[PDB]
């Protein structure tokens, strides 16, 4: 009767009704995605609109329970997740304008195209044809043209829209007592009222800037090695003491260096492990892969599959006419209905995507007993980390040689492991400075520390001094280079990709200690050990019912993200790089530019 | 027994049928019977109570259990001397687009005493101001429905339950 009994009584009814409506909407969306028909679009939109309407009604109904007299932490967590306004604190005018500019930016990014200077009737889009040039070409002039034109033709349409998107989002955040939009975004990692596991919104910035100063000694050696290797594919275009031109990095923005592996391979005469012929000669079909994945998952002590997972899932590309969206995902429809949607081939990368998606499914199966509103990872970076450690452990030669895809002897040498570690570092380490720098720029732009007449200037100085990458053409204040990225023009947060990379190696180093592993960390395999399975299930089964600082401690033993496991993972490559850079100049200077003469 | 075990339509949980009549080897010869437990034994009269509940709630039809079924819908005395059987009926009581004909009570002012039935449907008041027979804020409808469907995992599928009580 006090205030708490009424809250529990409200939350019961909400739980049941929301569960049912969400199942209906999710089944409609699955029916649309697995079998594309234009009546399925309406069948999905009806359920989506009715679910969103129910959600908004119950949200405006749950405001009448004051949060300052609820004493339970579960009830308070649910009520605080339900009471948030988000948008709709703005007028109808301003909300309409915000939705309009969001849709405009989305369609500008989706349907913008550039074309040739010598044939203006040859326009190419970004998706099929620009990031193919940026990925497969070795022509300096072609890469420079693509890089410059994408930014000068699409990047100039998004600046006047972004300049008011910033203001609208800022007042939307200030109306919810958040002091800016960046604080609203950081409000995901916040923990309150636990007296020992708390975590502030301004502490995330400090813990992100503190872990990055320990990665710099490895990123500098990787940068020096990559630069000394690029100085042989583009001679007279790279300076041996300067930064790297921004258009020579493998893709359009330099988010991943993984396409530079053909140029910077340590020992090109030792091929990497690739079990694809051994599968096709043994006639592995699209379901033996998933049987092996399920066997690996039950080997460590996790449950079997749901027995409804086999009939309702789509493990092969559909037939002649059932055109569907082929993108590997895991669906959690509710009421005990887990499915996987991927059009699998017989390859070695699908063999890893299987483990990734089934790790997602196991996570979703673990916390199926929590209330409806507490069914998610502890924060944004836990789900993909749990999915990634499985794909890490499932690709080691000790695993493939026991499954049967490798020869029973197969002596492995150190050159192959150097190749493997460099291929891993080109995509794991090469993306941390970029992510950190982009999110720092966005935080400072939303906070107001960068006036709107100094966006490009600050952007490129931060790119020079943090990432080590120089622009090939001067850019004035009529451009918008960040907005030419997907996550910026589509209003997505970018700090999850930073914390996930740290949680991943923390989890791996914590689970390899329970499986009694002795060698290097990049050879560890957690299969056939139930202690690792128990240690992981102790965390998977919590969901959002506990602060993330406690779920993280249940596995690792610490309360905040650490960066030592990543360096322990990359130690052999670090030693090799340090030995390879005896003559080069480790570091860069922030004054050289390709156009300075 | 072939009329309380073969009934084409079973009763809801909150209004459960209780059949009394004036060959045990026949029920023992049938479908797998997912659950079959009798605690007191291996009579003056026999009672047959029958209903349809969810899967993961079949664990509550037993003496000395708590939940939303052994509290407000069906309570068995701790001195039970009958035998409870339960079997899956997914292919009968489940339909696409939901089978909303099976209901249960999840709001009640007091727990049930053993072998008591309660079919009244007045509005439950959670706060302190009277409700006057109309839903709204802190006033709720006490009877909710199972949205039974065929694409449900076990434990969320319909299960037909029959309790045979002996004196
Ligand atoms: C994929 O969707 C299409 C369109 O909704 C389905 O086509 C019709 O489906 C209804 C529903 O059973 C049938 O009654 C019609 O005979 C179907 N017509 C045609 C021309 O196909 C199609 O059945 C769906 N795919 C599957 C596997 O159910
Ligand atoms: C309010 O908090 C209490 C404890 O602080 C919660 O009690 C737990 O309830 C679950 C399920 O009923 C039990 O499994 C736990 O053992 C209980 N905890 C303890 C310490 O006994 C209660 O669930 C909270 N309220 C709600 C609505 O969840
Ligand atoms: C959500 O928005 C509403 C208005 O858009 C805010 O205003 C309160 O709304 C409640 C519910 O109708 C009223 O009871 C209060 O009188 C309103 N004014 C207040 C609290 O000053 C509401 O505060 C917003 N909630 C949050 C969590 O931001
Ligand atoms: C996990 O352990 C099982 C059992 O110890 C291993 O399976 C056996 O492996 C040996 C050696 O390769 C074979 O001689 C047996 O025939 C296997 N038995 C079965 C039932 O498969 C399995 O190889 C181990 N897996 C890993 C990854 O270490
Ligand atoms: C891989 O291992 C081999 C064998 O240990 C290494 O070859 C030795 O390298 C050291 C380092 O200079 C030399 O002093 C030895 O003379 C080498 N062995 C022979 C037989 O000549 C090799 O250097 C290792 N490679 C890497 C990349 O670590
Ligand atoms: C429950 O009822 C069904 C049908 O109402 C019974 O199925 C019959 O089984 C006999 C035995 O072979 C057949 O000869 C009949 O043809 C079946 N009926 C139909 C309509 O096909 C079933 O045996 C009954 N079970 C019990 C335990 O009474
Ligand atoms: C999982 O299923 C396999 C058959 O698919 C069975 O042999 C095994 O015992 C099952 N394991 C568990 C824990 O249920």
């Amino acid at each position: 009767s006090t205030i708490e009994e009424q809250a529990k009584t409200f939350l019961d009814k909400f739980n049941h009704e929301a569960e049912d409506l969400f199942y209906q909407s999710s089944l409609a969306s699955w029916n649309y995605n697995t079998n594309i028909t234009e009546e399925n679009v309406q069948n999905m939109n009806n359920a989506g609109d009715k679910w969103s309407a129910f959600l908004k009604e119950q949200s405006t109904l749950a405001q009448m329970y004051p949060l300052q007299e609820i004493q339970n932490l579960t009830v308070k967590l649910q009520l605080q997740a339900l009471q948030q306004n988000g948008s709709s604190v703005l007028s109808e005018d301003k909300s309409k304008r915000l939705n309009t500019i969001l849709n405009t930016m989305s369609t500008i990014y989706s349907t913008g195209k550039v074309c040739n200077p010598d044939n203006p009737q040859e326009c190419l889009l970004l998706e099929p044809g620009l990031n193919e040039i940026m990925a497969n070409s070795l022509d300096y002039n072609e890469r420079l043209w693509a890089w410059e034109s994408w930014r000068s033709e699409v990047g100039k349409q998004l600046r006047p829209l972004y300049e008011e998107y910033v203001v609208l989002k800022n007042e939307m955040a200030r109306a919810n007592h958040y002091e800016d939009y960046g604080d609203y975004w950081r409000g995901d990692y916040e923990v309150n009222g636990v007296d020992g596991y708390d975590y502030s919104r301004g502490q995330l910035i400090e813990d992100v800037e503190h872990t990055f100063e320990e990665i710099k000694p490895l990123y500098e050696h990787l940068h020096a090695y990559v630069r000394a290797k690029l100085m042989n594919a583009y001679p007279s275009y790279i300076s041996p003491i300067g930064c790297l031109p921004a258009h020579l990095l493998g893709d359009m923005w330099g988010r991943f260096w993984t396409n530079l592996y053909s140029l910077t391979v340590p020992f090109g005469q030792k091929p990497n492990i690739d079990v694809t012929d051994a599968m096709v000669d043994q006639a592995w079909d699209a379901q033996r892969i998933f049987k092996e994945a399920e066997k690996f998952f039950v080997s460590v002590g996790l449950p079997n599959m749901t027995q409804g997972f086999w009939e309702n899932s789509m493990l092969t590309d559909p037939g002649n006419v059932q055109k569907a969206v082929c993108h590997p995902t895991a669906w959690d429809l509710g009421k005990g209905d887990f499915r996987i949607l991927m059009c699998t081939k017989v390859t070695m990368d699908d063999f890893l995507t299987a483990h990734h998606e089934m790790g997602h499914i196991q996570y979703d199966m673990a916390y199926a007993a929590q209330p409806f509103l507490l069914r998610n990872g502890a924060n944004e970076g836990f789900h993909e980390a749990v999915g990634e450690i499985m794909s890490l452990s499932a690709a080691t030669p000790k695993h493939l040689k026991s499954i049967g895809l490798l020869s029973p002897d197969f002596q492995e040498d150190n050159e192959t492991e150097i190749n493997f570690l460099l291929k891993q570092a080109l995509t794991i380490v090469g993306t941390l400075p970029f992510t950190y720098m982009l999110e720092k720029w966005r935080w400072m732009v939303f906070k107001g520390e960068i006036p709107k007449d100094q966006w490009m200037k600050k952007w490129w100085e931060m790119k020079r001094e943090i990432v080590g990458v120089v622009e090939p053409v001067p850019h004035d204040e009529t451009y918008c280079d960040p907005a030419s990225l997907f996550h910026v023009s589509n209003d997505y947060s970018f700090i999850r990709y930073y914390t996930r990379t740290l949680y991943q190696f923390q989890f791996q180093e914590a689970l390899c200690q329970a499986a009694k592993h002795e060698g290097p960390l990049h050879k560890c395999d957690i299969s056939n050990s139930t202690e690792a399975g128990q240690k992981l299930f102790n965390m998977l089964r919590l969901g959002k019912s506990e602060p993330w600082t406690l779920a993280l401690e249940n596995v690792v033993g610490a309360k905040n993200m650490n960066v030592r496991p990543l360096l322990n993972y990359f130690e052999p490559l670090f030693t090799w790089l340090k030995d390879q850079n005896k003559n080069s100049f480790v570091g860069w200077s922030t004054d050289w530019s390709p156009y300075a003469d | 027994f072939h009329e309380v075990f073969n009934a084409t339509r079973f009763a809801s949980v909150y209004a459960w049928n209780r059949k009394r009549i004036s060959d045990y080897s026949v029920l023992y010869n049938f479908a797998p019977f997912f659950a079959f437990k009798c605690y007191g034994v291996s009579f003056t009269n026999v009672y047959a109570d029958s209903f349809v509940i969810r899967g993961n709630e079949v664990s509550q039809i037993a003496p000395g259990q708590t939940g939303n079924i052994a509290d407000y819908n069906y309570k068995l005395p701790d001195d039970f001397t009958g035998c409870v059987i339960a079997w899956n009926s997914n292919k009968l009581d489940s339909k696409v687009s939901g089978n909303y004909n099976y209901l249960y009570r999840l709001f009640r002012k007091s727990k049930l005493k053993p072998f008591e039935r309660d079919i009244s449907t007045e509005i439950y008041q959670a706060g302190n101001k009277p409700c006057n027979g109309v839903a709204g804020f802190n006033c709720y409808f006490p009877l909710q429905s199972y949205g039974f469907r065929p694409t449900y995992g076990v434990g969320h599928q319909p299960y037909r339950v029959v309790v045979l009580s002996f004196e």
